[PDB]
């Protein structure tokens, strides 16, 4: 027998609707036919910020949908507007998949549980980064975070890949959004040993770090800098920098194939869920309800070891959190003070494009990030036998004083 | 002082860390003066500095 | 018996406990194990001997109840060889096949 | 004092500041003072064959 | 003067009006400040039905500030009125139930905030109860909901203190998606005192199914349950393995009308140390409609300046979780026959437990607990006072009692300490 089980979304626009409803169609022959039956439904996200909300309870709640697609706005504004979905269906235990929230904001799952998306958040760049690290054997660095869930998760997963080696905390910066002078603290940064950046920002922040970064000519020969995303585009760009390391998320910008990409996944998740037994539908109407949904922690569970490596998007697996394993990005250069790929990273390994190396300076390789300082500044404390204080003598630092020992 | 680990992980000595917490000192000279003052009848401290 | 004992010496597991059925040789095996063990200076310690066989329906209620308290790391099993079968089923519901 | 670690305040968690934590800070990159060497200290930074 | 506007809602299974309370609270309300009301009721709560109605009321008139009441401790529903609180921006807050019940870390806009109670903290009071009868805890589980993590910290944090002689023994997760086994089997290797629980009250019901199994419920292995169970105090799953202590604020200690007032008098004064102090009340303007940012934020709102203040001379100062900062606290017994026994009492930083004597469980077992006295003297035993600085007993010493005397007495006397 087959029961059209509906599947819901919220995407861009009509077209983007029609291309879901295509691939779905295209579902039903892919799995088997007779246990179960496909139907898709979507809303083209007309822009209120509590209403589209009413909507998906009273429309896509009401329609009982096995799961919801979710996309970033076609308009490009907001930020992070894909919270209150992952609040509202909380309540219904329905299974969510977003094709464009690479933004880590949604990454507390403590509140954010029922949240889930197929590319990995920024924070998960830093895999390359160590990655990176690895194969130039610089052990240290210094990091440049903002101050909010996003940088400091940034931070949190770097160290925390840095804890199965021994700890390596050196230098970490952290600094808060929206400030114009920024300059103090690279002052402070000069003294520290490591010449290996990494820094994680918004765009309008990180315009603020290169502007007061250019000023102490943090910028030059001897220092490298590792970058996300976000940082290369935008305003980042036009006061900004040279030979600067920068990453960009594969296939990122375009949805559609994620939403092929992830309705296939979903389809393992939910046709082998019906292998198991006491399942329950999700909540029927948002009236009347107050309890969770039994199986959607079971529908997640088999979701995120939905398999599917091969795939539109790229290699699909989850780890732990929820969030894609072993994105593929593609790592950007500012060579001619353009954007231009020097290599491109899939899976665990970097790969390197023909393209020549750029670094700061012009030098086609500048692997030393040990420069060093010539003088320690020393601190003791007052204690008599090993240490003695006496104030200069009037000016003069010292006296002539003798050792026992005529010295 | 080092040797407030000593009492604190002691907890054989918790009687004592805290009977030698409520007398201490910010230095040596003050804790050595105290017993020439006569203040405190006895010191605590490791002997390359005592000594 | 004796055999399982040194084995048993032989990796030092000093603490052991046994799981037993009312099966032939069941209540002896107990005695030359005590003597075994008590004879030897060694502080090895026998945690629980289970004698248990269905009774009724609620075998495996009262099995379990009854298996469920032990912790020990390592176990000696007397039984038919079907019996094993299902005492393993049960203790790999309980949990106790486990590393 | 050289420091200790200890409760920073409504935080509880802190490190040991002093002569140390300014070199967990980087205060001072080196420090040469009369300093015993105990592991508590010692997984937080590298000493010295002792003195 | 003034003349603000408010809206209140009392949603419930159990008998009384909003009207009642109405008048009453305006009639209260009356001498202290200015105040309009308009009061609605709805009788079962719905993520839809609570959004469309709060916005209803909102819009039609240019309400400023509202409370919740309800008859009911679902948990989700708080984090629901909580996500309209951030679009908002209009102070909301809830006095009985589940608004009251706590919720997950507050967004960085200022939302609705009065159930939410330093999860810690509260964990520190039942480490009071620990103090008094528990040491080496059998379990601390982030099972489930908000603090799953969180909670871990903490139960680090009272242990990194090292002044006493603290320690743990099992510390796991997790519950449904698999075999609740590999958890459970994981939990089987822990033998300890007490259970800690950070579970809701669904998953609890479960988790008392997996204790009998599990052989938890048995003696020696105590139940330490937060609200996030003990929310439903009219309702308790006859399967909840009694005698654990499962405690929150209690209903009969402080009325669910009372609190309605009091909060409406600390939004009085908010508004006088507001808008009488130089500050414009702005009404919410826009919910229903577009996305427009809603004419942008409301400049110079004022609305978390006074976190710490007080009504009728109540100090109602409030924590970051909105809540009374002087926990107001209770502790309650899961007795023996399916009965809240009073348990004791917390005020202010001292912990209070009504029975000094611990209760034997059912039947004594195995002579548990046998009542023994040591006569002090220079050669055996020596006492002295406990470091009531931190009001704990050092560490390699016993903490010890005895009976204050009052022979002439009914009382037996304590001498505790
Ligand atoms: C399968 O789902 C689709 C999409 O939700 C349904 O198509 C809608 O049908 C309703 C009838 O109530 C129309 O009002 C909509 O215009 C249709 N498309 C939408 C909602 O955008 C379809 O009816 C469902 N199939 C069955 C058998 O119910
Ligand atoms: C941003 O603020 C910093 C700190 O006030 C400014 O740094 C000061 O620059 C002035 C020169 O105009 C010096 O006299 C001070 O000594 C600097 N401060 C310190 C720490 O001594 C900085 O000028 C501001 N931004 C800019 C570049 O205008
Ligand atoms: C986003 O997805 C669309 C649709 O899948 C892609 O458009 C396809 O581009 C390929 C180029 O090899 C054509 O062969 C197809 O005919 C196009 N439509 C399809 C596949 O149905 C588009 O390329 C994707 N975006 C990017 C940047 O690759």
């Amino acid at each position: 027998d087959p029961k059209i089980v509906n599947i819901g979304a919220v995407l861009s626009t009509k077209k983007h609707e029609q291309i879901f409803r295509e691939a779905v169609n295209q579902a039903n022959k892919r799995h088997f036919t007779r246990k179960i039956q496909l139907n898709a439904t979507s809303v083209t996200h007309r822009p209120n910020a509590i209403q589209m909300a009413l909507s998906v309870c009273e429309d896509l709640i009401s329609s009982q949908v096995y799961a919801i697609l979710v996309s970033h706005p076609p308009a490009p504004t907001d930020h992070l507007t894909p919270t209150p979905i992952s609040y509202t269906a909380g309540f219904y235990r329905i299974p969510v998949i977003g094709l464009t929230t690479r933004m880590s904001i949604y990454s507390d799952k403590s509140i954010h549980l029922s949240f889930l998306r197929t590319v990995p958040p920024y924070s998960h760049q830093a895999l390359v980064w160590f990655e990176m690290m690895r194969l130039f054997n610089w052990n240290h660095v210094i990091l440049i975070v903002s101050d909010d869930h996003e940088g400091r998760a940034a931070q949190k997963k770097l160290e925390t890949l840095l804890e199965e080696k021994e700890s390596k905390a050196d230098k970490v910066l952290q600094f808060e959004p929206g400030t114009k002078n920024l300059t103090a603290l690279l002052l402070e940064a000069k003294e520290l040993e490591a010449r290996v950046i990494i820094l994680s920002a918004s765009e309008d922040d990180a315009t603020a770090v290169y502007k007061s970064a250019a000023m102490l000519d943090m910028t030059g020969a001897g220092y490298v800098w590792l970058v996300g995303e976000r940082e290369i585009s935008g305003s980042a760009l036009r006061y900004a920098p040279d030979g600067i390391i920068g990453l960009q998320l594969i296939n990122g910008k375009n949805e559609s194939a994620h939403i092929s990409d992830a309705v296939a996944v979903v389809a393992q998740a939910i046709h082998e869920l019906f292998e198991m037994e006491q399942i329950t539908d999700p909540p029927r109407g948002c009236v009347g309800n107050t309890n969770i949904w039994k199986t959607g922690p079971l529908f997640k569970r088999v979701l995120m070891s939905s398999k599917y490596p091969d795939g539109v998007t790229g290699r699909i697996e989850f780890n732990e959190d929820g969030d894609r394993k072993f994105a593929q990005y593609s790592i950007m250069n500012l060579q001619n003070r353009k954007l231009v790929q020097v290599g491109i990273f899939d899976g665990s390994y970097i790969i390197q494009n023909d393209r020549k190396i750029i670094w700061p300076g012009g030098e086609t390789e500048r692997p030393q990030g040990y420069q060093m300082s010539t003088r320690l500044k020393i601190v003791t404390i007052h204690q008599e036998p090993f240490v003695y204080v006496r104030p200069t003598t009037s000016d003069g630092t010292c006296r002539e004083e003798y050792t026992i020992n005529g010295d | 002082s080092s040797v407030d680990i000593y009492f604190r992980r002691q907890v054989e000595l918790s009687t004592m860390y805290r009977h030698m917490e409520k007398h201490n000192y910010e230095s040596a000279a003050e804790a050595i003066q105290a017993v020439r003052d006569n203040k405190l009848h006895a010191f605590i401290w490791d002997s390359a500095v005592l000594e | 018996a004796s055999v399982m004992l040194n084995i048993m010496e032989e990796y030092d597991w000093y603490i052991f406990s046994i799981v037993t059925t009312y099966f032939p040789g069941y209540q002896d095996f107990e005695n030359k194990v005590r003597s075994t063990i008590e004879n030897s200076f060694v502080g090895w310690e026998l945690e629980e001997v289970i004698h248990l066989d269905m009774s009724l329906d609620d075998i495996d209620s009262k099995i379990q109840n009854q298996l469920k308290k032990l912790q020990s790391p390592v176990i000696l099993l007397y039984c038919t060889k079907e019996e094993a079968t299902y005492i393993f089923e049960v203790a790999h519901s309980v949990g106790l096949t486990g590393y | 004092k050289f420091g200790t670690q200890e409760r920073v305040n409504n935080s509880n968690a802190a490190a040991w500041n002093g002569m140390m934590g300014e070199l967990l800070s980087g205060q001072a990159d080196m420090i040469v003072a009369p300093l015993t060497i105990n592991n508590e200290r010692a997984q937080y930074i590298e000493f010295s064959k002792p003195f | 003067f003034p003349v603000l506007n408010i809206a209140v809602i009392l949603g419930r299974t159990r008998y009384i009006t909003e009207r009642d309370i109405r008048s009453l609270w305006t009639r209260d309300m009356s001498l202290d400040f200015d105040v309009n009301v308009v009061t609605l009721l709805v009788q079962q709560t719905d993520p839809k039905s609570i959004i469309t109605h709060v916005c209803d009321l909102m819009s039609g008139t240019k309400i400023h500030g509202v409370v919740f009441g309800d008859d009911t401790d679902q948990e989700a529903i708080a984090q629901i009125l909580d996500f309209v609180s951030s679009q908002t921006f209009i102070p909301i807050l809830g006095i009985h139930g589940g608004s009251s019940m706590i919720m997950a870390d507050k967004d960085e806009m200022s939302t609705f905030f009065q159930f939410g109670a330093s999860i810690k903290q509260q964990a520190t009071v039942m480490l009071n109860i620990m103090e008094e009868y528990d040491w080496h805890v059998f379990s601390v589980i982030t099972s489930n909901f908000p603090g799953y993590r969180d909670f871990i910290s903490f139960i680090k944090t009272t242990v990194d203190n090292s002044f006493v002689g603290w320690e743990v023994q099992n510390y796991i997760t997790l519950d449904t998606s698999y075999t609740d086994a590999q958890t459970l089997t994981q939990l089987k290797k822990i033998h300890s005192s007490v259970i800690l629980l950070y579970c809701s009250k669904d998953e609890a019901t479960y988790i008392f199914e997996e204790a009998r199994s599990l052989g938890l419920m048995g003696y020696g292995f105590v139940w330490i349950v937060p609200s996030l169970v003990t929310g439903n105090t009219d309702i308790i799953p006859y399967e909840f393995p009694s005698g654990l202590v499962s405690v929150s604020y209690d209903d009969w200690d402080y009325g669910i009308e009372a609190r309605v007032r009091d909060g409406l008098g600390i939004i009085t004064t908010a508004a006088s140390a507001m808008l009488e102090k130089h500050s414009v009340i702005p009404e919410a303007k826009t919910s229903c409609y577009g996305q427009n940012e809603r004419n942008d934020p409301p400049l110079h709102t004022l609305h978390n300046f006074m976190i710490n203040v007080t009504w009728d001379g109540k100090d109602l100062s409030f924590t970051e979780d909105g809540y009374q900062a002087n926990p107001k606290l209770v502790v309650l017994l899961l007795n023996m026959e399916r009965e809240w026994e009073k348990v004791g009492k917390w005020e202010a930083k001292s912990l209070n437990m009504k029975y000094p004597v611990w209760p034997r469980i059912d039947s004594d077992h195995d002579d548990n607990h046998l009542s023994i006295v040591t006569l002090e003297e220079a050669p055996f035993v020596i006492v002295e006072n406990i470091d009531y600085l931190t009001g704990t007993c050092v560490r390699n010493t016993v903490p010890c009692r005895k009976y204050f005397r009052l022979a002439n007495s009914t009382t037996e006397g304590t001498s505790v300490k």
